[PDB]
């Protein structure tokens, strides 16, 4: 067994949904999407963004819950081999979470980028900030700190102890969501048009260079499967 | 000489220097050279380059080899930088007294608070005699007349020198006992508490007391002697008083003008429209620091630099007089050498590819109307 | 090792002369580009030297070195001059370049480029570092004097300059005619940082006042560069840069 | 021997070549030398540029090669009086470099500022931007980087383990060099005016703050100084 | 890519962290302006659209909306009263260059510390 | 405004100064192409030869 | 003008008349671009009914 399909059910139900969220903003981005005062614009993205908040908070509760519920209290008692099982699902958490990061920290962010670089600005719910602050932001969110509680509750090594580089990778991404209010109060405030290199988008800056946390993040799992799962065959 | 670095566009519109003229060419030691004439703030000015709101008149010679005795925007002494509306015309007068010998290439030169120096026309001027002869005297209003070239040098030169000797006779009294190695052992291996005791503290008081006492005598002194001070002098003054000139017969429209790549030609068409009641005739092309005169209707008299004048440079398609009420278009062709040495050549390699002048129309009885032209300089290579 | 005990006291001599040359000349560097391009355009002109920005950016840029060397030499070897060391490093390359490069080379008068006295705020520095070898009541108390003692160090140089005269209509201190006739080709007036009076200047305070904010930046510069210089003190040894 | 005559063509050397630059300088500063685009100015200034610039790549190549070909393996088998004696020979590189940086660092940096403050500046090149940033920083960095290798490969202490505040010593001033870059990037752009003082300049700042290094490095030459040449005689 | 490929050689080759900050970002900031010269000098043959001269880079700009980036915003180089002769991407080149040594300074010890493999027990 | 028709039926010549109409919704498009295919080619070789 | 020297509480005071803004203005000074006309009174002893 080991490493089981999970990884490819992780992957691809980031690339499904994603691609049909795309397709949705490339649907509805104008006609129903360009004006947000419309009727329909309430109908077809108010709606995504009543919606899609709801789910993720009641996805995130569920998950942390269930993977905080069914934590391993007997750690002591764990057998190499179901070790380093356990540190293929934690790295295919990690590879989750990745794919995450990237669908909405590069995709969708320079998605909207484009959206308001080539529009006027009209709401604080346009479809691209729904698309991206209030959907692709708390789906990785919800996966980092899902990979943090099974790393903790699963992993002997990341158990007794909050790793500092890891809750750094988990924490920082997460900021960039409350950055929001900073990217609003910079564009209808201090940055009225639509440059996009001033300082009022350091903020996702900032907490974009924590996510470079992930080196220790990576280095720490190396160390995790080098205690049971060391081989040897590796320095000999 | 700092030109022919600056942006060709930049120094083609910025200010336009016209009816320079030079009192002298060939000066003493003391004598006075006089520059005059009439600078036009241009209005298409570029908006990388602050508007002239705090703009300083000065004069660019290799050092202070003139002092600049007088300076004059309007009518009115301005030694301090002053304010200049965009658009308007004011004309200067600036006094300088020769003080070293050699040829010196006098330009003058304007400043703007944040965009840097503009240099204009700038004339080779001979001074014959000894730098040791150069009188400077001013006449204080305490009743003193003292000459600024040596005027508190021997006070200044005394207490540099007195604050000196102290410093180095405080660091000769450490200097004589072994300084590095010693000490730094001394204080490596335990407590030192030895290297600096009685009477070094007691050296180290008196060095104290005696630079406080030192000051305040000194200052003491010096506020007996000079008792009247004033503080320096500083303050934009606003209200400079901008020429009159008539508003011109003439209309110029300018319909496309062009440049060979390489070469020393401009190409120029224009739609001239001459109201009033004199037949015109165009005589001068001034785009930057460089005149092109056609010698058919305007001779210069005024001694401008021969490397800035072009005496038959601009030839015109159709230069006939142009009747009154009467518009014709013609091909104006401003060709000369000044253009590839002053590098206004490199109007290519700028981010603004457009040109500024003044055009000087004569009459039969010889007076002259100064128009503008701005427009797109857009380079041939075919 | 050495021969003898006379020997090995002449060879420290040797090496307490070329040390102190390396000490000198590298301070004589450093400081003075540190100080050039920090206060600079105040130091080189005699019109610059205004009663607001000059007294109150002199001192606190120039504190920076001495704090440093001084945190140094006390702590290492119990040297009270290495603020004195810098200052007369940083007048001497001073004077070296207005005597023959401001006057040398170009024919600016000595009277119109001479630097600033320092001498007086270097000598408060090292007694007060000595006398209650306290650094910090060395930085609380010799910065108060550094910061205080620059505007009356240097009111008897640049006294018989501000003597009012009438020129040509307007009034003018002798520094400002000297400033208004030797053409600074690269320095308009209005570069001038100078007192040009404010709308909030109450009584005859630009000086005092001024003095006491750079004494305070003084203080707060010289407890900075204290520990940026017990940095550069360090003895250290990366093995792999 | 200890101490030898090398102290005085060393400073010799610094004296009678910058004495000769200056009056290079004072002769060729106007008159061929003021207008950057003369054909005299080519001849006279761009010569000296190109000429400098190959003298001091080969110089400083042939002077560190020797330095390092030459360095001593044997340094278990080294006694007290040569290890002195090469302390002293330090020495002597040390004060050489000092001097270098007062000429290049003191001087010519103030004669570059007269020169630009009393004229126009006309180029990137001009005959004190010449004298100073192409040759006299060359000239002191070649001296600094000459003695970092004649210390660590000759003195028992400065070798095994690269010496932290003299690497910052030979270094920062280094950085000044490249540092010219900011110096025109400035008064091209953000500084279109002859200010002295304005934030262009803060890059020679910062690095000659980096000098001060200098009292660690003189602090660990003490050191080396007291292993073998200890005495006895101080402390006792 | 240029610049990636220089900094990973200066790295890797004289393994000195040092000496690659003062090398490789030379090389970064560099051949950034030659890496991309090939791709962006056919989009600045001069043209004359309708009596102005314009690149192709800038017909570009000014035919394609971009509603919400007017020209203004665009910080190009428009030209100084400072600028002497042809130097103004050569000058750009080493300012850049010069920044990267020191940001790259900076950034390899705040890389340092993300390295960081620390166990905070109560954050 | 109603627009009828295809895009691909758009069509905008220029004529530059050296001799050349050239139509902006292609030009420089391949050049561009091929230079950055090119350099990350020599990045994913560069990172393959260690993977 | 004032229109009151000795005024009761409650009752109105009015201060009139004409400010000519200088043409030299100091440049210390940021012209009066933004400029709030005020009255200068220890206090609220006075309250600003009225400001035209
Ligand atoms: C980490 C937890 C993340 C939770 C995020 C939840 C976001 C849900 C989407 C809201 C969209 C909206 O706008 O609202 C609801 C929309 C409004 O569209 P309509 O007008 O009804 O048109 C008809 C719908 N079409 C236009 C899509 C055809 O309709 C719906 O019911 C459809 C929502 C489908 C979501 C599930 C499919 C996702 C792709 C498959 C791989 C997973
Ligand atoms: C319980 C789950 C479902 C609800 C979830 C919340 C969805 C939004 C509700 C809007 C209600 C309202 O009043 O609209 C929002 C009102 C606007 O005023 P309006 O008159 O409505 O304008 C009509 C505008 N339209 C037509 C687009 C709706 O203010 C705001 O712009 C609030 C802006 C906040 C920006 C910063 C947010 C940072 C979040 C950080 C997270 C860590
Ligand atoms: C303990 C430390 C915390 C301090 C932070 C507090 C927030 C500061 C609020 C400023 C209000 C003020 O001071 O004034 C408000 C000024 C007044 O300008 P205006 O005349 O309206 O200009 C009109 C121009 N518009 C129309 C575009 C506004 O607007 C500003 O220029 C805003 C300057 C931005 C400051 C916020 C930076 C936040 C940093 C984020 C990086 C991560
Ligand atoms: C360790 C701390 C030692 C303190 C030593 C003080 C020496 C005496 C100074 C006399 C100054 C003077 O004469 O008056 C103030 C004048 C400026 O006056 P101005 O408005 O420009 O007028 C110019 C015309 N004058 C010259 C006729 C006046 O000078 C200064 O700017 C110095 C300001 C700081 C003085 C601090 C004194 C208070 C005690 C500080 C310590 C607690
Ligand atoms: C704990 C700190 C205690 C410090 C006490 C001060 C002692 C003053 C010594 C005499 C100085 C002198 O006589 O100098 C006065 C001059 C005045 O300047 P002027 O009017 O412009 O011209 C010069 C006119 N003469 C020539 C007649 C002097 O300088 C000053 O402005 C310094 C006075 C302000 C000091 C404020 C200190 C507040 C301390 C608060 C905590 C208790
Ligand atoms: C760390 C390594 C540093 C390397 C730096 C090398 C710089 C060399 C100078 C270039 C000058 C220039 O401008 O170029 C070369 C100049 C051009 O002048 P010219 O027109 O031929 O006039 C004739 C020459 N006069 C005007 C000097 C008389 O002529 C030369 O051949 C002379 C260069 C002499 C340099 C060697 C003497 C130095 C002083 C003695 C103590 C060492
Ligand atoms: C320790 C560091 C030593 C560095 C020595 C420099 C070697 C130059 C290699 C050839 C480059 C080239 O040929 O390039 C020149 C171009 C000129 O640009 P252009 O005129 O706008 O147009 C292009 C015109 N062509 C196509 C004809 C080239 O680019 C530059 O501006 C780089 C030249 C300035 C370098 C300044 C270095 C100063 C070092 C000081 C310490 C000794
Ligand atoms: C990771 C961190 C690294 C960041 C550093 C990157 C360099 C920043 C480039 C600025 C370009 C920009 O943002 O805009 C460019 C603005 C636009 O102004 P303008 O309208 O042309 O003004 C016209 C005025 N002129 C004509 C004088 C230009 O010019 C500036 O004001 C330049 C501000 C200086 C910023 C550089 C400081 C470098 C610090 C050096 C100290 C050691
Ligand atoms: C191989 C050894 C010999 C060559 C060494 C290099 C000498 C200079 C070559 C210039 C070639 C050229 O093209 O000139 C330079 C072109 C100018 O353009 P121009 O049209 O030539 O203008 C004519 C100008 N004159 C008449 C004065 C020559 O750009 C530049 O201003 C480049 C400016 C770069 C400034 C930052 C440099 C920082 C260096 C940091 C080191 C660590
Ligand atoms: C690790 C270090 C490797 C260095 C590799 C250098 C490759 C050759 C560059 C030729 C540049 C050119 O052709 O000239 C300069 C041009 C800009 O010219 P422009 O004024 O905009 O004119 C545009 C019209 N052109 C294209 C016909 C000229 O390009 C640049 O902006 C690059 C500037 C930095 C070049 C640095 C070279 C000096 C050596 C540096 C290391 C000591
Ligand atoms: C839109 C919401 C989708 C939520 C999907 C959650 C899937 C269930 C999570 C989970 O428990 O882990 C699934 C796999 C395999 O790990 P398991 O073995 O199930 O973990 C329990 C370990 N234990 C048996 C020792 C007690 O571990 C993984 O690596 C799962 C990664 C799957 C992709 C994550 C998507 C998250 C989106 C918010
Ligand atoms: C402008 C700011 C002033 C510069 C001062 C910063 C100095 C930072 C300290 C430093 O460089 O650390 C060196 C380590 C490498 O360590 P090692 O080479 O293993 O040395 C072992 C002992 N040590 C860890 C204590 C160094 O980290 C490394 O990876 C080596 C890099 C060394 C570069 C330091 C040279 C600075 C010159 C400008
Ligand atoms: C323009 C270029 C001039 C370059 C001059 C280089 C002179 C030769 C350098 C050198 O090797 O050192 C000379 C002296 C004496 O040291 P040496 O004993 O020669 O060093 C070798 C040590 N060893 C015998 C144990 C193997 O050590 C010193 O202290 C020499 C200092 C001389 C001044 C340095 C000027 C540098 C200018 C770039
Ligand atoms: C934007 C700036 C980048 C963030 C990096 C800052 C990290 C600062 C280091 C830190 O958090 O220290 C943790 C201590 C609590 O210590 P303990 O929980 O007792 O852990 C024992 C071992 N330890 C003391 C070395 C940690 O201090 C505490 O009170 C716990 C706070 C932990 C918060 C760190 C999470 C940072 C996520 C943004
Ligand atoms: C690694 C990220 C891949 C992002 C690809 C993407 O955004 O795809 C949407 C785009 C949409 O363009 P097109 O394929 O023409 O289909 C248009 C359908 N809408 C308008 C809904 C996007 O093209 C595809 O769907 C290609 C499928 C790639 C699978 C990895
Ligand atoms: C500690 C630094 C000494 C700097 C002295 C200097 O720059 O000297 C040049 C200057 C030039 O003025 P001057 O002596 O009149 O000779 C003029 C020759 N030129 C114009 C070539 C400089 O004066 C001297 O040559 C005196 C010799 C001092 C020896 C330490
Ligand atoms: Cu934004
Ligand atoms: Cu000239
Ligand atoms: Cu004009
Ligand atoms: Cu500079
Ligand atoms: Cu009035």
């Amino acid at each position: 067994l080991l490493d089981k399909k999970w990884l490819t059910f992780a992957l691809a139900i980031y690339t499904v949904f994603y691609l049909w969220v795309r397709w949705y903003e490339g649907v509805y981005g104008w006609s129903a999407g360009l004006d947000s005062f419309a009727p329909e614009f309430e109908t077809y993205w108010m709606n995504f963004l009543y919606t899609e908040i709801v789910l993720e908070i009641v996805t995130a509760s569920i998950l942390w819950g269930y993977l905080w519920k069914t934590r391993d209290r007997n750690l002591a008692a764990l057998t190499p081999r179901e070790e380093l099982r356990r540190n293929f699902t934690h790295l295919v958490w990690l590879v989750a979470y990745a794919w995450a990061i990237y669908w909405g920290a590069s995709y969708f962010t320079e998605q909207d980028g484009t959206w308001h670089q080539t529009i006027v600005r009209d709401t604080d719910f346009t479809p691209s900030h729904i698309i991206e602050f209030y959907l692709s932001y708390p789906i990785y969110i919800i996966t980092g700190f899902a990979a943090f509680i099974y790393a903790k509750t699963r992993l002997p090594f990341f158990a007794k102890g909050i790793s500092l580089p890891y809750l750094v990778l988990v924490v920082g991404p997460f900021m960039i969501l409350p950055n929001v209010g900073l990217n609003e109060w910079g564009h209808t405030f201090w940055f009225m048009e639509e440059l996009f290199v001033a300082p009022l988008h350091y903020g996702f800056v900032i907490f974009g260079w924590l996510a470079l946390a992930v080196m220790g993040t990576l280095t720490q799992t190396f160390y995790s499967f080098a205690q049971g799962g060391l081989g040897q065959s590796l320095c000999e | 000489h700092g030109e022919k670095s600056q942006a060709a566009f930049m120094r083609m519109r910025t200010i336009h220097w016209y009816d320079l003229s030079w009192s002298k060419e060939k000066v003493k030691i003391n004598e006075t050279v006089e520059i005059k004439g009439k600078f036009h703030v241009f209005e298409g000015w570029p908006e990388t380059v602050d508007e002239p709101d705090v703009a300083f008149l000065n004069v660019g010679m290799p050092g202070p080899v003139f002092i600049r005795k007088e300076s004059y925007i309007g009518g009115q002494l301005v030694p301090r930088s002053v304010r200049l509306e965009i658009g308007k015309t004011y004309d200067f007068r600036v006094v300088l007294k020769a003080r070293r010998p050699g040829d010196w290439h006098v330009h003058t030169m304007m400043n703007v608070q944040g965009g840097g120096p503009i240099i204009g026309p700038g004339k080779w001027i001979t001074v014959e005699g000894s730098m040791s002869e150069f009188r400077n005297p001013v006449t204080t209003l305490t009743g003193q007349t003292v000459d600024l070239e040596n005027y508190n040098e021997g006070n200044t030169y005394f207490w540099h020198a007195f604050w000196f000797a102290i410093g180095v006779a405080w660091i000769g009294y450490w200097s004589r006992r072994p300084i590095f190695i010693p000490r730094l052992l001394m204080v490596d291996a335990g407590r030192a508490d030895e290297l600096v005791s009685a009477t070094d503290r007691k050296v180290a008081m008196g060095f104290l007391a005696a630079t406080i006492l030192i000051v305040v005598m000194a200052m003491s002194s010096a506020n007996s002697k000079y008792p009247i001070t004033i503080p320096l002098q500083a303050g934009t003054m606003r209200g400079m008083k901008p020429l009159e000139l008539p508003a011109p017969t003439v209309s110029v429209k300018v319909e496309d003008a062009t440049y060979r790549v390489p070469g020393r030609a401009m190409r120029m068409k224009l739609t001239i429209t001459n109201h009033g009641n004199s037949p015109i005739r165009l005589g001068e092309f001034y785009t930057a620091s460089v005149r092109f005169l056609d010698s058919d209707v305007y001779k210069d008299t005024t001694g401008y630099p021969e490397d800035l004048l072009a005496e038959d440079g601009l030839s015109v398609s159709d230069n006939s007089p142009l009747a009154p009420g009467e518009t014709r278009t013609v091909d104006v062709t401003a060709s000369d050498a000044a253009w590839e040495v002053y590098r206004l050549s490199d109007i290519i390699y700028d981010p603004d590819s457009r040109f500024a002048g003044l055009l000087f129309f004569f009459d039969a009885t010889g007076n002259r109307q100064v128009v503008q032209i701005d427009a797109p300089l857009i380079p041939s290579f075919m | 090792a050495v021969r003898s005990h006379a020997e090995a006291v002449q060879v420290s001599r040797t090496i307490d002369w070329m040390a102190l040359f390396v000490v000198f000349f590298v301070i004589v560097g450093s400081y003075h580009i540190h100080a050039m391009l920090t206060m600079g355009d105040w130091d080189f002109w005699s019109d610059w030297k205004d009663r607001r920005l000059w007294v109150t950016v002199t001192p606190i840029v120039l504190v920076t070195f001495p704090a440093a060397v001084q945190s140094y030499l006390w702590e290492r070897y119990r040297l009270p001059w290495g603020a004195t060391v810098c200052v007369l490093g940083l007048l001497l390359g001073e004077w070296i370049n207005r005597y023959f490069n401001f006057w040398g080379w170009t024919y600016f008068p000595i009277n119109f480029v001479f630097p600033a006295s320092l001498v007086p705020g270097a000598i408060i520095l090292d007694t007060v570092l000595m006398l209650s070898g306290s650094y910090l009541f060395t930085a609380i108390v010799g910065a108060m004097g550094w910061g205080l003692i620059f505007y009356p160090g240097n009111w008897p140089i640049i006294a018989p300059l501000h003597v009012p005269v009438e020129y040509n209509g307007m009034l003018m201190s002798i520094a400002d005619i000297q400033g208004y006739n030797y053409v600074r080709t690269g320095t308009p007036e209005y570069i001038r940082m100078v007192e040009k009076g404010t709308l909030r200047t109450f009584g005859k305070d630009v000086a005092p006042v001024s003095a006491f904010f750079s004494a305070f930046m003084s203080i707060l510069i010289y407890f900075m560069w204290h520990f940026i210089g017990r940095w550069f003190s360090n003895e250290r040894f990366l093995q792999s840069t």
